């Protein structure tokens, strides 16, 4: 489903970012949380106003799964089983707030990086979060 | 769609920056790669095989300003929509038969482009504006399918 | 929603069978456990961890035959679906959060709680003709979110 | 993403349905057709009038490959490749089809087997439906 292509245009993106990572994450939420305000309520015990501590820290912590999931992308369920525990068995969100999330991960990554942000790597780019999507949404205990 | 004053200033300080030649065929450009099935619709527009066919098609490009020419008279036409896009509605609807969650795509497709083009200058603030207009668009388009 | 004469009839005669006490629960109730997200919405609703727990819960069965009966509305208002659910759509999205697609869902649940109970019955006729009325109660339920 | 439970459920009530299967193919493609008329558009070449052999012949296709992913559900990309081939290079199926056609067969299967369609076994076809339907409309070459 994921192609050797999409892979290799995964991994090259994802290591060219490098250390913007973190950054990266907290832009894509505030994105988010800016766009598709019902979003926001995923998060009533955050701060969500300008240059939340708890929106960067956070945005650090989804990065850091990325990237986890870029390191195992022949085996995703695995890598990230106790993640879809969190938000399928305890947050139970609903897999549409992942479409807007992986919306705003493009469109952060399309902002910083345009000589990288090719149509094929967007292409490669939605379907890597696509695939971490369905598995944060899946019961498969 | 109503936008706030602030969301119309955010969104036409943008727009008239945008090259009308390219952004439109970027766009579609980007929708036939990303979201591939998309191509079953373009029979006569040639190569589409690659993601370099794509978007060196001059079809794709032409068809494209169109198309973005199209978003402009929606961001002329806020407060009446469905009546700025019932006759293209009808074209996608009977004629066409495109799946009404393809109007999404590409509406989010141009945000990813504009998103390219301007980089830091299409902030949150921005894009939050631009996502009640692709989604007006978006609904427009499919009003005369319900 | 415009059905035909015949499409109406297929719809009443079968509508008319139907276990108002147990179908409407059974729908929700296969929703739960389905889409299991949309448990979210339902806190108050106690125990829905296992899918016994789901369908033997009191208050899945009693919720649902409220559904099941605001269904029914939407039977006897087939020309003013948006009118009949306004009060409900603003509920469903300003106070409850619910995304759309999830209509959708519940409608085509409803239709495989219809089929599950009716079984060679629910024609494929009769069936076309139900696809009808839950993509209209579907639409109904999210024109207030536009 | 498919569970345990989840490839048992697929597999007992495939088992169960056994060689009614190409029978239950053809009266889901005559639901699709019926209940969402534009899916048609994908088959101009058939007739699909009522009593249709070529719709009757296609469920039995249908019906067998999807037979083919029950045996394979570790490896269903491997296993379809071919329909991935037809359905996404070829085809280029909208998914919104598969979504409708997977709906019609749980439609059968709950018309035709009350006993086996349990919440449950429901919750598992309409994941394996989902897998397979995410596998067709792929390019992973
Ligand atoms: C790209 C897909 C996503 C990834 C990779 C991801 C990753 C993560 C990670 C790593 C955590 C922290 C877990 C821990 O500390 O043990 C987390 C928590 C959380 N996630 Fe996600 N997530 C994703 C999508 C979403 C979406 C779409 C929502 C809903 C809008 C959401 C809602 C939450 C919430 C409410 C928490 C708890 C935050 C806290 O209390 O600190 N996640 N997620
Ligand atoms: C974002 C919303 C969209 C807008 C504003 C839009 C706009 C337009 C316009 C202005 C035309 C030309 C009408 C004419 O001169 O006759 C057109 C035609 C067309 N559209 Fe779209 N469109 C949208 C979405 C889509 C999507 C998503 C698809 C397919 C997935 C699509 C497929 C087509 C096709 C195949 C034509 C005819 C092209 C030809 O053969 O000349 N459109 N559209
Ligand atoms: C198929 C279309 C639907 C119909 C016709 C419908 C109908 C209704 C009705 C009649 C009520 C009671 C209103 C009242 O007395 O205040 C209600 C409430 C509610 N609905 Fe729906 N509904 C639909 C879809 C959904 C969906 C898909 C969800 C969640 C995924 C949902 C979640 C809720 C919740 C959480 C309540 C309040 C329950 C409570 O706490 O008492 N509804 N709906
Ligand atoms: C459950 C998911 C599906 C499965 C398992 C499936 C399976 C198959 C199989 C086995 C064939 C025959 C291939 C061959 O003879 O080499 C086929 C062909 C075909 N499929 Fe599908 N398919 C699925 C979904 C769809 C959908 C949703 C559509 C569009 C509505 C579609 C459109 C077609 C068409 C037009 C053909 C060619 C038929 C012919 O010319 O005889 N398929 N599919």
């Amino acid at each position: 489903v994921l192609s050797p292509a999409d892979k290799t245009n995964i991994k090259s993106t994802w290591d060219k970012i490098g250390g913007h990572a973190g950054d990266y994450g907290g832009e894509a939420l505030d994105r988010t949380f800016q766009s598709f305000p019902t979003t926001k309520t995923y998060f009533p015990h955050f701060d969500l106003s300008p240059g939340s501590a708890q929106v960067k820290a956070h945005g650090k912590k989804v990065a850091d799964a990325l990237t986890t999931a870029v390191a195992h992308l022949d085996d995703l369920p695995g890598a990230l089983s106790a993640l879809s525990d969190l938000h399928a068995y305890k947050l139970r969100v609903d897999p549409v707030n992942f479409k807007l999330l992986s919306h705003c991960l493009l469109v952060t990554l399309a902002c910083h990086h345009p000589t990288e942000f090719t149509p094929a790597v967007h292409a490669s780019l939605d379907k890597f979060f696509a695939a971490v999507s369905t598995v944060l949404t899946s019961k498969y205990r | 769609v109503h936008l706030t004053a602030e969301e119309k200033s955010l969104v036409s300080g943008l727009w008239g920056k945008v090259n009308v030649d390219e952004v439109g065929g970027e766009a579609l450009g980007r929708l036939l790669i990303v979201y591939p099935w998309t191509q079953r619709f373009f029979d006569s527009f040639g190569d589409l095989s690659t993601p370099d066919a794509v978007m060196s098609n001059a079809k794709v490009k032409a068809h494209g300003k169109k198309v973005l020419n199209s978003f402009s008279d929606g961001l002329k036409n806020l407060d009446n929509l469905k009546g700025t896009f019932a006759k293209l509605s009808e074209l996608h609807c009977d004629k066409l038969h495109v799946d009404p969650e393809n109007f999404k795509l590409l509406g989010n497709v141009l945000v990813c482009v504009l998103a390219h083009h301007f980089g830091k200058e299409f902030t949150p603030q921005v894009q939050a504006a631009y996502q009640k207009v692709v989604a007006g668009v978006a609904n427009a388009l499919a009003h005369k399918y319900h």
